RNA sequence: CUUAUGACCUGGGCUACACACGUGCUACAAUGGACAGAACAAAGGGCAGCGAAACCGCGAGGUUAAGCCAAUCCCACAAAUCUGUUCUCAGUUCGGAUCGCAGUCUGCAACUCGACUGCGUGAAGCUGGAAUCGCUAGUAAUCGCGGAUCAGCAUGCCGCG
């Protein structure tokens, strides 16, 4: 655990009686955070589509699935049906767990993190990412790492309004 | 100039001490390129001789650290 | 849940060179860090070397 | 890592530092001095104490991390003011 | 030509480069790189000039100042080289150019406009096309030393070992 009661305790009733919400689940809920890889380099390099799939294996265990490109394009030298990047889905504890592994070592670990981005809230009150080093946090195995490139982290919440998500957030552990 | 003290021609500091005990005013001819700015050169839109006309430029805070010609070119292309 | 399609998660006790414990469903039954939350200067509010080291240049009058 | 920099495992500390902006010769040596670890070591074979040592001597001076940011600031203040030096470098 | 093709002064240019070519210096490394110890020099200069020694500073150098109008004193402890420690075949512990900052010599002032030092990096570059150059003995190759021009400026010049 260390988030479920943490996040129960405290944001939602804190949450609840700023906001003044006239139900008690009424407060925005984190529903999932999704994770891609977006990599069409596989062109070049047929073997690149294992890379980034072994590795979220161990970032997160659910396995990652071999998404295909849905439409080909003569300017990357596509072909529909071909594997581009990798997605994965965290809901559950999986979730919880990524949240407390990446605010407590990702981002204090980055050399250079200091003011998050505050645009990369989607409007809609979703909040998105793409990490740019294959070697945030520890589960990467530095001497196995021999590509940089990181991933796409994709945050859905239940948020109407992305001032509520910017709370949530915050109030989670966001340094924003 | 290392221990000696800052440098700057003795006509071109009394004349931004004329300027400067009142109010900043009109900007302040001279020819000396050599001078080095101090932070009384705030404020005073100071002209410098490039060989053939005067380029008056403002002298802001940042300006100290440099001389009159980093900011007076001579070469033309 | 698959069966043998993903790893054993295992229940860890990410460390850190401060001294701060925290604990996160990790495939690594343990887990070594040197810089957690806290140890971030960011996290640690205003930090004191950054807040001391940020002051705007006074042109060196000093001499 | 130290700096939040991988440095190499199979060469001496002097040099496995060196590899880190801002800390060069001096800096790397002047450190090992202080941390009294005799400059022959491998950095593989080391202890919790004398990293320790190393990682606490570099927080409180200066890092790479610092360096980027203050170099840049003063590049861009030098371009930003005329300063027909900043003019040359924005020429390259 | 001449109240200007002459003369005075501030500043600029003589030092700009998509360029090409002569001459020279530095590099691409294991006959090597960095650190510890040790020896030998030959010629030339010194009066607003040369400047021992001491102190300060990693440093270029700064302060007090002995001595020398010189076979006296100084410039001025030559380096290659040798004996050790260390690295290991890599665009590297090679090279230090370009580069940001901080300083030193001088001079009213090194900004168009010197050199040198420390900091942090470091590419071009891993031997280079036709073709072409010098060298028959203390010659080739190569390592240092001193003077001219000089307030301060040499990879060029003159010579020496």
């Amino acid at each position: 655990n260390r988030l479920k009661e943490k996040y129960n305790k405290e944001i939602a009733p804190a949450l609840m009686t700023k906001f003044n919400y006239d139900s008690v689940m009424q407060v925005p809920k984190i529903e999932k955070i999704v994770i891609n890889m977006g990599v069409g380099d596989a062109v070049q390099n047929a073997k690149a589509i294992d890379s980034a799939v072994e590795e979220l294996t161990f970032i997160a265990g659910q396995k990652p699935v071999v998404t295909r490109a849905k439409k080909s394009i003569a300017g990357f030298r596509l072909r529909e049906g071909m594997p581009i990047g990798a997605k994965v889905t965290l809901r559950g504890e999986r979730m919880y767990d990524f949240l407390d592994k990446l605010i407590s070592v990702s981002l204090p670990r980055v050399r250079d993190f200091r003011g998050v981005s505050k645009k990369s809230f989607d409007g809609r009150g979703n909040y998105t990412l793409g990490i740019k080093e294959q070697l945030i946090f520890p589960e990467i195995d530095y001497d196995k790492v021999t590509k940089v490139r990181g991933m796409d982290i994709v945050i859905v919440t239940t948020a109407n309004t992305d001032e509520e998500a910017r709370e949530l957030l915050t109030q989670v552990g966001m340094p924003f | 100039s290392l221990k000696k003290g800052p440098f700057v021609d003795g006509h071109l500091m009394t004349k931004i001490e004329k300027l400067n005990e009142t109010d900043k005013k009109q900007v302040v001819k001279t020819w000396s390129r050599r001078s080095t700015i101090f932070p009384q050169f705030i404020g005073h839109t100071i002209a410098v001789y490039d060989g053939r006309k005067h380029v008056p430029v403002f002298i802001s805070e940042d300006m100290v650290g440099h001389k009159l010609g980093e900011f007076a070119p001579t070469r033309t292309y | 849940m698959k069966a043998g399609i993903h790893p054993n998660f295992k229940k860890a006790t990410v460390k850190c060179a401060c001294g701060n414990e925290f604990e996160t469903g990790s495939v690594k039954e343990e887990v070594r860090v040197e810089i957690c939350s806290e140890c971030h200067p960011f996290y640690t509010g205003r930090q004191k070397f950054a807040s001391a080291d940020g002051r705007v240049d006074r042109f060196n009058k000093k001499y | 890592r130290i700096a939040g920099v991988d440095i190499p495992r199979d060469k001496r500390v002097v040099i496995s530092l060196t590899y880190i902006f801002g800390i060069g010769r001096t800096t790397a040596q002047q450190v090992l001095k202080e941390a009294g670890v005799s400059e022959d070591t491998r950095v593989r074979d080391l202890t919790e104490e004398e990293l320790g040592k190393i990682r606490d001597i570099i927080d409180k001076l200066k890092v790479e991390g610092d360096l980027r940011r203050e170099v840049s600031l003063n590049i861009k203040r030098l371009i930003e003011i005329g300063s027909y030096r900043g003019i040359r470098h924005r020429r390259g």
